[PDB]
């Protein structure tokens, strides 16, 4: 069960930025649940494994090659030539996301997200993660921090 | 409330550092309150305390104190206890003494828990009916039961004498002959002890001989004079 | 220009996790900024350098060894000897925080804290420092466990 | 008016008999007035008076006095030596005690060459500098000597068990066998002493042993604290 949470700037709002929390189970391909939150309200939404293969089909993309635009947008592991942008309506919940070309842009996926009844306990529970996310970081960096030490002694003698 | 001056009575005296000098204590702490007598050797405080004066002075002394009484007793006794019973023990606790006329003011400064920990105790002159039943009466009683046993080893003394004078009778050589006892004769003994011995023996001082000597016979004298 | 951000339990709300965020310059001893929020809303309050050892007096501690106790409160590096207690009051506003000893406990600190009007934009400040943080540790952890291949591999050859 | 205080502290403590109780007391009287310090082993009592006050209350009290102070000082000297350094010598005196509060007065009623005297002493509660300097200081002085003693004379014992095993280690033998003596061992000697022999040992009762068997030790003790 894995997640990562990407910051993002939507078209309706370019001033305010905004949270995109991606989780999902052992890859992206058999499903997973996206939440936007702009640190006051969170919406919801489920993307099954077989919406992933329908609308990998209605692009006209391998599979496969569709899940890679998917991390790339929604992992925010894009490349510097992967330009991507970021729609919601507050009124609708609809999210949608699109690839930037010269001048020509292109629908890359779509959801129709639920507004969150407990925002607050979305955004503590985010936020919980981050601080456990940043604690398994720091001790694992001092056991390597260690490893790193114990070599370079062990190399010189 | 009789409760803590009784097991006051019992209590062996201590010996302090203070600020610049040394005081004689014993303390004898409940959930009630406590009782403290002490002396530079010169005069003798005391100081009574109940948990109505403990809340209040705890709380004027250690602004944040959120403690019952019960427990600030019990802090005292923990801290006091070790520090007392042997006065090279290190325990948390710094002491300073104010002489305002009649009065001591002992004060405390120490750290439990790594928070820092104040009290002050207001000792008033002793009243003379305490000097007497924890110090002249007891004091008195001691001299006199040592005195019995100079009398008892004086008399074991002879007893020995009479049995190396059997020896000396009979056919019974010293074969080291550096091992020779002068015989015991009291007079003379006492004669060369008070020349000799009484000068340093008898000195007071910062009253640690005291503590260090006597404490046992001294428990034994109270607990003896209170049937 | 540090900062610290600690996961907390109110008297009042032990059911709820908060967040506690503390940032500083160069030392505590200089002054403070506290924030405290529940997801929702954000409370905060400043702590000069002249509170800070006026505090130091009123507690009757050595200023260096109080803000030591003001560390291990609010850093959440509390040793397992070392018990704290934090209690706000949504009311008032105040938040003050004891240590706790056998049966006993003591008021280490205490402060006015005003309700925020943009929690949404503190709230969002936050998780952004978290990723940041996440972020730079992760780089880290990477060049550390390449040099640990390097050093393996430099020392078997 | 100091040497009377001084040589007050040389004085040893004397037993009187009084109307149901029996006091400790010392003296020290001189030309100039007279220091008195009388205790009940439950307070301590003093007056030190002056030559004016001597004529005033003499007259007072003796309502044909015809005499100097100088006199009459000296007839309460020449009354009290005898009947104090043992109080079983006959002076022809008579005492009474009357305690108004915190205040001791001592009565004398007594017959002077055929002639009837009459004497007042006016005792407030002794300061407690005094009491430090005339009873506890002292009586500490003597307990730590006495454990002087007691320490030197097992050290005199031990020497003379190396000596009777020296014969026993030779060629010996007893005569009289009803005369060996049990090797000295202080531990047990101790344990003995404080279960057989501690409770009677240290009866203070009305502080007549402390004046019989003490005395010398006293004064030998406030000689040696004062140079």
């Amino acid at each position: 069960m894995e997640r990562k949470i990407s910051r993002i700037h939507l078209v309706s709002e370019p001033s305010i930025t905004h949270f995109l929390q991606v989780s999902w189970e052992k890859t992206l391909e058999s499903g997973f649940v996206i939440t936007l939150t702009d640190g006051h309200s969170a919406w919801t939404g489920t993307v099954s494994e077989s919406e992933i293969s329908q609308e990998a089909d209605d692009m006209a993309m391998e599979k496969g090659k569709y899940v890679g635009e998917l991390r790339k947008a929604l992992l925010s592991g894009a490349g510097p030539a992967d330009v991507y942008t970021f729609n919601f309506s507050k009124e609708s919940c609809y999210f949608f996301f699109e690839k930037n070309l010269k001048d020509v842009s292109f629908r890359l996926g779509s959801f129709n997200l639920e507004k969150v009844e407990n925002p607050a306990e979305v955004i503590r529970e985010l936020i919980c993660y981050c601080l456990d996310t940043i604690a398994e970081n720091q001790a694992k960096n001092e056991h390597l921090q260690k490893e790193n030490e114990r070599l370079l002694r062990d190399w010189n003698d | 409330m009789e409760e803590l001056e009784q097991g006051l009575l019992m209590q062996p005296w201590a010996w302090l550092q203070l600020a610049e000098n040394s005081l004689l204590a014993k303390v004898f702490i409940t959930k009630q309150g406590y009782a403290l007598l002490v002396s530079d050797l010169q005069q003798v405080w005391h100081e009574q305390v109940d948990t109505s004066v403990v809340s209040q002075r705890a709380k004027e002394l250690n602004k944040r104190l959120t403690a019952p009484p019960a427990a600030f007793l019990c802090h005292l006794d923990n801290l006091l206890r070790p520090l007392l019973k042997d006065a090279a023990h290190p325990s948390e606790a710094t002491f300073s003494c104010d002489c305002v006329a009649d009065a001591l003011i002992l004060r405390v400064r120490s750290e439990l828990s790594g928070l820092p920990f104040y009290w002050n105790f207001h000792c008033m002159l002793a009243s003379p009916s305490l000097v007497s039943q924890h110090l002249i009466r007891p004091l008195m009683g001691m001299s006199l039961a040592l005195q019995c046993q100079v009398r008892e080893l004086a008399t074991l003394l002879h007893m020995k004498d009479l049995e190396i004078q059997d020896y000396q009778e009979s056919g019974a050589t010293l074969i080291r002959d550096r091992l020779k006892t002068e015989p015991f004769e009291e007079n003379s003994f006492l004669e060369q002890f008070m020349i000799e011995k009484l000068p340093e023996a008898c000195s007071i001082g910062d009253g640690k001989p005291f503590v260090m000597n006597l404490q046992d016979l001294y428990m034994a004298v109270t607990t003896q004079h209170h049937h």
